[PDB]
């Protein structure tokens, strides 16, 4: 049961699936069809994959010799060289063949039960989870994809290479879903996944927009691309008082797209600056562990949800509390919602339930990301702002250095690792690092050889280590009771490649077993001030 | 310019020691010189200051030209007994296009730029 | 073989590996005649044949793989041992060390490491281990252990191997150049012990300058592979009543590759078991060694 | 950087290269014993290994010693013909 409606000439007749070219009849048995060749099996057809990278004949290159039953292209393709059926359909328009790439019945089935597509800039998955969560309690079983894990319906998420899966077989996922174990399948996709096309295909019942600017500025070639194509998309299924705009109003980008598409649609502003939005946090209980607010708004739900971060994390729950409350007024409903978004996710991750110090594992990579999470910890961190990162192999060389220099200008004490070596030689990006401060891995290492250390000019400390195991620990081990641990190089991720070979050894299992060590490390007497353990003889 | 400096000292010593016709000339203690400066496997600095000593105990029969002084820089230099090397650099700027000698376009570790950089670290300045 | 009279394989005068024992008559017992490639298997199928010569056997040569570093006797025997010379570090502690359980604490100057007591040979571990290893991923400990604790000469190997020379010279002459400060003043006692250490440190410059220029690397002597004389040169031929005809050379080779063989299994076999049983071998190891050595 | 502190260099190496250096070179004449005059020589081989071989052996393989063969009794050692008499080449 992956699909319907896709092994039938019939069915594909009916999805006005006109390629001018073909023979026979699509006789062969294929449960869904698919655009993309490595989704497609053999025996199947395979329609042609609009894309900047692959374009139509190359996928119906890669089809064939997937043994692809039809190939979909411009020109003639032999598509029945190297296939199980000889019969094969070439459609020279690309975009209608990844349009009919996807069955009618399983286009429909996911149109028809609900959609709610969430493309933001930064906090995304934190609103994308907390909406899944909301519909859950509201009493209709959904799925929310992320860039993670492609998610069509149900709470099980598949395993996906790229952050958004091919259109087609998203759709005959949520087909399959839909027919039994899933009674609303939403496509959600992050601004790449809606420009590319994957999310674009699909009737979104509700498209909002957890944080609106500059998006694929690189990619695209212009700004506002994705918010663009995000409205039209939007604006192509289009229904009265269902749509939901529910943005900060504070972005421009925001405001454009709610400009355009039906402007009978429900628009709503999320901005707690604001007062047209209505929406107010009017309380102080932040904290590592929980940050409670008591929103007051006449649509927004009273109770909000606590999130780990001071902006962020209010932002996100304060988008959610709109989804939450469209589908139910009573805010009871949004307990399991705010529950979900207690949870800790794998993205700005909270401290531990065990009493210890805080640890903060996040997802940040990009300068801009990197800086504005270490902002947000320093106005969240009461004491300390202890942080351990490291740079990749074969990557922008001059990101190491700016940032380093961001790390160290608002941080106390940092470590400095290899994230991922990746065959690039260690203790080389890690000098690399070094050089940001002006400080030269000679200089460290002869230092080293002493008991002093010297400390930054600006009264900052610096430290560093090969492994990133035992500095990941010593990290966890060197914190203060009110200061939290954060850990930039690596969220959701459990992958560590050393080399040519990876090792999945990076997960806050070993922080837990740290922090619960820690207390044995101190009974025995050992030191964790600083990276200088001092041992007892 | 083989590597092997002493292919060089045997046919000097084929010289050194035999009738007049044969003795050695500037230019002969210069090419040997230049054996010895540049090989790259041992010490040879004892060397080079054995073969001046002949030179200079032949005195009346042979006086010293421009490469000769350049040559000697380089050895003391590179070796880091500077305070022999500025003694010889006396001589080599009296002579007129010296310094275009010692560089030699560069080619062997630009001896010039050697000397220079080594006199400021002795603090020598005055030298410099 | 016992009482077979061929060799064995993997052995001492194993045909494979040191060359045939008769001309042209292989493993297997059939004759190709050598003096002819045109259409020889040099190694026949059945077993590595070698057709050509049975003089091979006097000059191939081959190799014993060993498990545990170990440490040739005349660089350290002599009393200006090379080694020591190199190391700046007393002769006593080097030493001990390599034939006594003692374990150094700082290995190497060359990485960053989280522990810090940076001391030498200590012969306590009762500094608590096993809640470090708990607390440590498994081999993180590995990690932090290979950088800090020493052991053997494993340590000697890698403290030799990343050394600073050209520094060397720096401090030596410095020190140097400080001694005899109040030299020639004072009693008889006190001049001898100050020139002795003058010396020392001549000593050590010169052996370091040599090496910067001479290709030769100063951790080659703790050695890792060990060399085996040809098959022939040690006859060892059956003691028909010669009852010396086998040679005191392969009595020597047995008992260290004895030795390294119930290392190699020791540690496949029981990594569980504690290093008490791997330090008890690593030193019978050695001496064998030595003792075929000099 | 030229001369080490307890050395043996020859006499009329020493006295040329006083003349040359204002360096200065200190020394003094040692009369060496016949045995000890044996062990100071250009050749490892056999001019220095007639006694202590293991010591000598030792010194240098680590110094890399090349010796070129200009001596009797190195020669020997390897089989080939002797420079002196019929054997120098003239």
């Amino acid at each position: 049961e992956p699909k319907f409606r896709m092994s039938l000439a019939e069915l594909l007749d009916e999805s006005r699936v006109v390629p001018l070219s073909v023979y026979g009849d699509l006789e062969v048995g294929i449960s869904g069809v698919q655009h993309d060749s490595r989704l497609v099996e053999s025996g199947d057809l395979f329609v042609c994959c609009v894309g900047r990278k692959t374009d139509g004949h190359l996928y119906l290159s890669e089809a064939d010799k997937r043994g692809a039953v039809a190939v979909v292209a411009s020109k003639e393709i032999d598509i029945e060289e190297t296939l199980g059926c000889k019969a094969l359909v070439i459609v020279e328009d690309t975009n209608a063949v990844l349009a009919v790439l996807a069955a009618s019945f399983y286009r429909h089935p996911s149109k028809s039960m609900t959609l709610i597509g969430i493309t933001g800039t930064n906090g995304k998955t934190t609103t994308s989870y907390l909406i899944k969560a909301m519909y859950e309690a509201m009493g209709l079983r959904t799925g929310m994809l992320s860039t993670v894990g492609y998610y069509i319906y149900g709470d099980n998420k598949l395993e996906s290479p790229h952050t958004t899966p091919d259109a087609v077989l998203v759709q005959k996922l949520m087909a399959k879903m839909v027919h039994n174990g899933t009674e609303a399948l939403v496509m959600e996709a992050s601004s790449h996944g809606l420009a590319l096309g994957r999310c674009d295909k699909v009737d979104f019942d509700i498209a909002v927009f957890t944080n609106l600017t500059r998006d694929h500025l690189d990619f695209h070639g212009t700004e506002e691309e994705y918010r663009d194509a995000k409205a039209k998309l939007f604006a192509r299924m289009v229904d009265p008082a269902r749509h939901r705009k529910i943005v900060n109003i504070d972005d421009p980008n925001a405001a454009f797209f709610l400009a355009q598409g039906n402007p009978d649609v429900p628009i709503v502003t999320f901005a707690m600056e604001n007062k047209s939005a209505d929406v107010h946090p009017l309380k102080f209980q932040l904290s590592l562990f929980e940050t409670q607010v008591l929103v007051n708004t006449p649509q927004g739900i009273l109770e909000i949800s606590s999130g780990l971060l001071g902006r962020h994390n209010i932002y996100n729950i304060l988008a959610a509390v709109a989804v939450g409350i469209a589908v139910g007024a009573p805010l009871e409903d949004i307990v399991k919602g705010i529950e979900e978004v207690d949870a800790v996710p794998g993205r700005c991750e909270l401290i531990d339930e065990e009493q210890a110090f805080g640890v903060i594992v996040d997802y940040a990579h990009t300068p801009d990301a990197l800086s504005r999470l270490l902002d947000y910890v320093r106005e969240l961190g009461p004491r300390r702002v202890i942080t351990v990162f490291g740079c990749a192999g074969e990557s922008d060389r001059g990101k190491r250095p700016i940032m380093a220099k961001i790390a160290t200008d608002k941080s106390d004490v940092t470590i400095l690792t290899s994230d991922n070596p990746k065959t690039e030689d260690p203790l080389d990006i890690l000098d690399d690092m070094l050089a940001g401060v002006g400080w030269s891995m000679q200089d460290y290492l002869k230092h080293g050889e002493n008991d002093y250390y010297p400390p930054l000019p600006n009264g900052h400390r610096l430290f560093l280590h090969d492994i990133r195991r035992v500095a990941v620990r010593c990290a966890v081990a060197m914190g203060e009771e009110g200061d939290i641990v954060v850990v930039a190089g690596k969220g959701h991720e459990t992958y560590q490649i050393e080399g040519d070979k990876k090792e999945f050894f990076d997960d806050r299992e070993e922080c837990r077993e740290a922090l619960q060590y820690v207390d044995e490390l101190h009974q025995a007497g050992i030191d964790t001030s600083e990276f200088p353990w001092r041992l007892p003889e | 310019t083989c590597g092997i400096p002493e292919i060089a000292f045997a046919t000097f010593e084929n010289m050194e020691y035999g009738e007049d016709h044969m003795k050695p000339d500037t230019e002969t203690y210069n090419w040997v010189i230049q054996a010895y400066t540049r090989a790259e496997s041992y010490d040879r600095v004892q060397d080079v200051a054995e073969l001046l000593g002949m030179m200079v105990e032949d005195h009346k029969r042979v006086q010293p030209n421009v490469r000769t002084y350049a040559l000697l820089v380089e050895c003391f230099t590179k070796y880091c007994v500077v305070r022999e090397a500025i003694r010889h650099f006396r001589g080599l700027k009296n002579f007129e296009g010296g310094t275009q000698v010692l560089y030699n376009d560069g080619k062997y570790g630009d001896p010039l730029s050697l000397y220079l950089r080594a006199l400021c670290r002795e603090g020598r300045i005055v030298e410099l | 073989h016992y009482k077979t009279n061929k060799p064995e394989k993997d052995g001492l005068f194993c045909e494979r590996i040191f060359g045939p024992i008769k001309s042209g008559i292989c493993a297997c017992g059939n004759y190709r005649v050598i003096g002819d490639e045109k259409e020889d298997p040099k190694f026949c199928e059945q077993c590595g044949v070698e057709f050509v010569d049975s003089r091979i056997r006097r000059y191939q040569m081959g190799y014993i793989k060993l498990a545990c570093p170990v440490t040739h006797v005349w660089y350290l025997k002599r009393l200006p041992s090379y080694i020591a010379n190199l190391l700046d570090k007393p002769l006593k502690e080097l030493e001990g060390l390599v034939y006594c359980d003692f374990s150094f604490a700082r290995p190497i100057t060359k990485k960053p490491t989280f522990l810090r007591l940076r001391g030498l040979f200590e012969y306590e571990i009762q500094s608590w281990k096993y809640s470090i290893p708990l607390f440590f991923t498994t081999q993180g400990f590995d990690t932090f252990r290979n950088r800090e604790i020493s052991t053997g000469a494993g340590a000697i190997r890698e403290q030799l191997a990343d050394l600073d020379l050209r520094i060397i010279i720096e401090n030596s002459l410095v020190e140097w150049e400080e001694l005899g400060e109040e030299g020639h003043t004072g009693n008889e006692w006190e001049d001898r012990k100050v020139g002795r250490r003058k010396d020392f440190l001549v000593r050590r410059v010169e052996l370091a300058k040599h090496f910067i220029r001479t290709n030769i690397e100063p951790e080659w002597m703790v050695l890792c592979l060990l060399p085996v004389l040809p098959p022939e040169l040690r006859p060892i031929i059956q003691i028909d009543g010669g009852k010396l005809m086998s040679s005191d050379i392969n009595e020597l080779y047995r008992r260290v590759i004895y030795r390294n063989n119930t290392l190699t299994d020791l540690l496949t076999t029981s990594r569980s078991t504690p290093g008490e049983l791997v330090m008890c071998q690593e030193k019978l190891v050695q001496e064998a060694v030595d003792t075929l050595l000099d | 950087n030229v001369f080490s502190p307890g050395e043996l260099i020859g006499l009329l190496r020493a006295e040329r290269m006083g003349r040359a250096l204002e360096e200065a070179i200190c020394y003094r004449v040692v009369l060496l014993g016949i045995t000890r005059a044996s062990l100071n020589t250009q050749s490892f081989i056999s001019e220095a290994s007639f006694q202590e071989t293991a010591r000598v052996l030792a010194k240098a393989a680590l110094r890399g010693r090349i010796d070129w063969l200009k001596g009797l009794k190195e020669n020997v050692v390897l089989g080939g013909v002797i420079p002196v008499g019929t054997g120098f080449k003239g």
